[PDB]
């Protein structure tokens, strides 16, 4: 018995396996915002947009 | 008096007198006025829109 649990000992007392996780975040954000405001404003004759 | 844009002109008429205007109107057959400084700048600043 005490041969068979030696030998389980062995097999058990291993390193637990670590690993390094990188993990990568890429954001792209692109905008493109155009706005007109056009006026046509004559109080002369009283027109105006 | 308009609905989609409110507009009435008589109200703003009586913004114009607040300008200065003469007006006169004894019967309705009979009416002048004169001295009218309310269209240029109550219509041109109302007529904005």
């Amino acid at each position: 018995r005490l041969d068979e649990l030696r030998r389980i000992v062995s097999q058990l007392d291993i390193p637990v396996r670590q690993v390094m996780i990188e993990a990568r975040i890429v954001e792209a954000n692109v905008g493109y915002d155009k706005s007109l405001g056009v006026r046509w404003g004559g109080a002369y004759h009283k027109g105006n947009w | 008096s308009g609905y989609g844009k409110d507009g009435n002109i008589g109200i703003k008429d009586e913004d114009g007198m607040n300008c200065g205007p003469i007006a006169g109107s004894c019967t309705f057959p009979t009416t002048g006025t004169s001295k009218s400084p309310s269209p240029f700048v109550d219509l041109g600043a109302k007529d904005a829109t």
